[PDB]
């Protein structure tokens, strides 16, 4: 009744025949022989991540799946900076669940491939479609570890893929059911799920204004969606004292660009701006699942970027809440706006490392597309902690500058302090770090624009085609060896 | 943030 | 034709939805008693569940409106009536989607689905043809603000269909998809709905003929006879599954409001339109091509033009005697 | 040793079971019912052009793919204008054919699926690839019909879809290749291969100057790529003085715009601008394989347009062979300038019908996309034949207007007898035609513009991505059928 | 609708 | 011909 995923090895030059993992080889030997007898009929060795399917094997099993996993003993690839042998198993095992779902079997136990982790990543990370909204739909699949040995590693490979498909949750839904007010309330709720050493705040406007946060409201203004503040504390530490390490991801519910208003194509991608905010939100969810033991505060601002008869004029001048006056030159990066009150603010927690995630600019994107998110920091520390994070999800980021140059085509404004673009369309990406570089103090901070990594088409084999909730595995990672240190 |  | 002229080229400032809604009102019940007219206000249309044409209305200040119109006709008052639908934006703007100023002012003619399918109706109420004919045309303006349709939202059409509003200037078929749908409740022997509705249509035929795009050949050839001696032509357009599987190919929502491709808008745009008809006697006319003369109609001067109100009416007139 | 494909039909109310074709049932007889036992265990029922692949049934076939037929009575769809039924059978069977190609097997014998032509032509169109210039290829598939009773109207689909796969070659071929001369060498050998009744005049540039083609020079003049009037004569009447056919294609082997210069984005597609010439040379290659007992001529002026220091200026004013003049406001405005002079022409041989197609203008895939070649025509009968003959082959056509209004659009013109380029942006596909028509005076003749039938993408089910040929099979049909009047 |  |  249920479909089963099974892996394959490549081939090595000293074995006769490709062999399977444990559990193929066990399945093998429950069928008398017939999987290997019919997997050699079928033809071509199975490459890695490809597929074929074999019917009634078993009585339990009519349909079963075998995966390429590439050579079993792939391990870090230096000219790729990930673990090839992790990221082979993650899209084999994703390419079977498929299968099994197209077959419209709602069940599947999987094979854990050596590394159970990444099995689980491949499959939850495989099957997910944000489908809520469709009368049509695929059926929905409910896959388990094959076998009881690897529970903690599947586990936390369905924990690791939950977060970051909450994360393409939140991303991928259109703009006007995500508000800033629902965003807030989905994150409530999942972290309140996730451990009870939580408070969230959903701060209104209020409080905004109160805050002097006139960089943030300035954005705000010109849609009539009420804006908030989420902030959100997990208490994991022992010590309640212990200095929280502080994320702020940019909250964006629907960036149409404002009076410097965007072209119509694609523009509905834009329902994903906030998936800085997303990936943090999300990551911290993750790490209270994990009962991590350290102290986190996550901290978004969200409204929308609209066009109207209130919104953001270019020229504008604006006050950022450490007293800075910012020329808005153009009101579609806004991005840049929003976060420099909530950089400000991070700094109030005391914080150990400041780490901000942003869909920031496009230029990031003409830069390295989706191979990688951006990384400017002040602290090769930290840049080598998410870089080491990084290798082990697949889930890769790649060091970006942060050079006085760049700071000083921010810093050249007619009217005021600092100027929201730059003085020329070259590096966009850097230019946009070093404007939110004035609003840091703090010697650990990272600032990771996303934008290039906001949407999948088919660059990664296990996520369908849709928001991509990259990179919200590496930053839970990141948070995990952190806290064994 | 376009380009420009 | 004329009233339909003067209500595409009235500028938007004073041709509101309420001030078409009245002025149809006027002519008609001037023609005929045998007629009931509902200015449908917002609370109607919100009742009615119509949450496609809710969204594109809700990003401009001016009030929607409902238009409902009912020619009795018919010696039997029980006898199904033709029901006509027709896209009333008055003006379009794109909404955040927005439209390059070049030649925008045309725009407070993108209620000339409505202004034909309404003029048409009076006319045949002034003819006395002896039919029962009602007439639909949801009215308001497309236009961007704080609160405005934003590319990707998802909408609820009346059917509960869900539709994801890549482009809020592929607007003309999210308000026709609710209007279609309470046409059906009628138990209408025909549909017949006109718009203004894709700048394709006007790359396709340009203003040599309005194109119809239906699911009966009777239907077409009762539309191409009567354009034949009213000389105000009509050009068939095709409506194959090939198109809808380019707005059904969505990734939020049950059909998508501007295809994948480029190709075919106006095909596509009747596509998407389909999928809110079960009705087998339906036809859509894309009249943005006609929407205008210059010199191409020697009898037109320049202008909007209040095409093909006359062929509509001489095929209410043929209908009516079978 | 090799693969079989198998149809099988969607389950009608009154039936316990889908049915397989007669092939299908036989075959399952063969496995002592093990075909019928493994698709029970393997789950849904096989919906129309969906497959799935079975193994080791039989050891003379380790692959047998069944592929849904849909509705085993599907007929003539009135809402689609097309044959249903022989459309499912070649989406099905492409469909299968593929799947044994990406399980590497060299050989696969095919079931008619109760239409072998349209078996056949799923088999040949859905296999066919151009990769003649990349050493990565894949396996070379070699299909059969399974069985030997339908072999004529097997052979019929197989020389049908050669004669597209032969445009689909002359189009996808990269134009340095694919110059005027190599296209009418290319077309010679095959009409040649095809019959001895044939003669071929390669025509040089002095005979386009003697024969007073200045619209045509014209445009050639501004590549250094010699220009050719290809001439093919197929002499199929018993009687030698019966008057022919006459085809006629547009074959700019590559279209930059010239001065009127094109923008780069998918600007390569552009090799395909000599469609036009493809289609109605290989259907007149198709006609002389099918010994169709009638007169044909085939006329393709072939040149490049490119700009240099001597092309095409706007506003530059040419004589065509009629003694018209032309004023060429838009030098991208080609095609119909050399199918003027081609046009005058082939009233030369006082033809029966004149059928030109040109990939003529960006109009008509705004207008029609891919969905249908559009059809101009002075003759309903004419319409009426194309129209019918597509219906059979489902690569259908949509007929558009030749009215006096889109005349006067181009006829409007300030130096010259006839303008190039409409007074207005509407309509562009409608007063192209126009053009067209003002070198005509023959009662039958229609205009087919194929520019939005150009490529595939995955809107034709059994072709690959790619230049698409159409309506190659439309034409051939129409010829067949003329000859049995 | 824009083309597009 | 492109338009326009
Ligand atoms: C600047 O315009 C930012 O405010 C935008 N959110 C950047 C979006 C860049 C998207 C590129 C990948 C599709
Ligand atoms: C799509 O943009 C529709 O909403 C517009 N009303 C189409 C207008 C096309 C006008 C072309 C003729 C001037
Ligand atoms: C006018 O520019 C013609 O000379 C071109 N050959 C038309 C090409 C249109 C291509 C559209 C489909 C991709
Ligand atoms: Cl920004
Ligand atoms: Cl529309
Ligand atoms: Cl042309
Ligand atoms: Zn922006
Ligand atoms: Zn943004
Ligand atoms: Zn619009
Ligand atoms: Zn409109
Ligand atoms: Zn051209
Ligand atoms: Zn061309």
């Amino acid at each position: 009744t249920k479909g089963l995923v099974l892996g394959i090895y490549s081939k090595e030059k000293e074995e006769d025949e490709p062999q399977f993992t444990s559990a193929g080889e066990n399945f093998n030997k429950l069928v008398s022989g017939k999987l290997r007898e019919i997997l050699n009929i079928s033809g071509p060795p199975l490459k890695a991540g490809k597929t074929r399917t074999f019917y009634g094997l078993h009585e339990d099993f009519p349909s079963v799946v075998v995966v390429g996993l590439g050579k079993k003993t792939a391990g870090i690839d230096e000219q790729e900076n990930w673990h090839e042998g992790k990221e082979n198993i993650r899209a084999a095992v994703a390419a079977g669940c498929r299968q099994i779902q197209d077959l419209e079997i709602p069940s599947v136990e999987v094979d854990p491939c050596g590394d159970a982790q990444a099995a689980a990543e491949g499959a939850v990370l495989g099957l997910y479609e944000y489908d809520d909204l469709k009368q049509k739909r695929k059926v929905v699949v409910s896959a388990k570890l094959h076998g009881s040995e690897d529970q903690e590693a599947w586990q936390r490979g369905v924990l690791f893929a939950s977060g970051q498909n909450l994360a393409r949750r939140l991303m991928e839904t259109p703009a006007n059911e995500m508000t800033p007010t629902k965003f807030a309330e989905i994150v409530e709720e999942n972290l309140k799920s996730a451990s009870i050493k939580t408070d969230v705040f959903i701060r209104p406007k209020s409080w905004i204004e109160e805050q002097e946060m006139g960089s943030f409201l300035s954005v705000a203004k010109g849609s009539e969606e009420p804006p908030v503040f989420l902030e959100i504390h997990y208490k994991g530490s022992p010590n309640a004292s212990e200095p929280p390490l502080v994320f702020v991801g940019k909250g964006i519910t629907f960036d149409s660009g404002g009076i410097s208003i965007k072209a119509a194509a694609n523009m509905d991608l834009m329902r994903a701006d906030m998936g800085g905010a997303a990936t943090i939100c999300s990551a911290i969810v993750s790490a209270a699942k994990l009962d991590l033991p350290i102290n986190i505060v996550g901290l978004a601002p969200l409204c929308e970027n609209m066009p109207s008869g209130k919104a953001n004029k270019p020229g504008d001048v604006v006050r950022a809440r450490n007293g800075k006056t910012i020329q808005v030159d153009n009101t579609d990066a806004e991005g840049r706006l929003i976060l420099a009150d909530a950089l400000c603010y991070a700094h109030t927690f005391n914080p150990k490392v400041i780490i901000n995630a942003a869909t920031l600019t496009g230029a990031m994107d003409i830069a390295l597309g989706s191979g990688a998110t951006g990384v400017f920091t002040n602290s090769s520390w930290l840049w080598n902690k998410l870089f080491e994070a990084s290798i082990e999800t697949g889930d890769r980021v790649w060091r970006m500058p942060l050079f006085e140059h760049y700071t000083r085509q921010v810093i050249d404004c007619q009217l005021a302090d600092v100027n929201n673009i730059g003085k020329y369309r070259s590096a966009g990406a850097c230019t946009a770090a070093a404007f939110l570089k004035e609003f840091v103090t703090h010697p650990k901070w990272a600032h990771l624009d996303i934008a290039g990594v906001m949407t999948n088409k088919d660059e990664v084999p296990y996520l369908r085609k849709g928001m991509a909730g990259r990179p919200t595995r590496t930053l839970i990672e990141f948070l995990f060896r952190f806290s064994q240190e | 943030a376009l380009y420009y």
